[PDB]
């Protein structure tokens, strides 16, 4: 659980339904620190996210 | 006729929070007219009731 992607607030947001949500945030608002061992096993974690 | 209008738009202010563009969750102060309470005026000078 040492390394990971330290999600950046504000600097990453997406729109659909013309609704903007920041996804560096989690729904609680946490810039997440996704521990992914490999690119795609992190990518499934994105599916988990 | 106008005096009625001036009489109509004195109001009291409330606090708020809002989104603007980017998940930008702001905190807000605002003034409340009956329209804000819900009662919306048209350019036709008549009032709707939500």
């Amino acid at each position: 659980n040492t390394n990971g992607l330290e999600f950046k607030p504000g600097d990453f947001t997406i729109v659909f339904n013309n609704q903007t949500y920041d996804l560096s945030k989690n729904s609680d608002g946490t810039n997440f620190k996704l521990t992914g061992k490999t690119e795609e096993e992190l990518l499934q974690n994105l599916a988990n996210h | 006729r106008s005096s009625i209008l001036a009489d109509l738009f004195d109001s009291q202010v409330v606090d708020g929070t809002t989104e603007d563009a980017n998940g930008n969750k702001v905190n807000t102060k605002v003034m409340l007219s009956m329209q804000d309470f819900g009662l919306s005026l048209n350019d036709a000078g008549t009032l709707s009731f939500d």
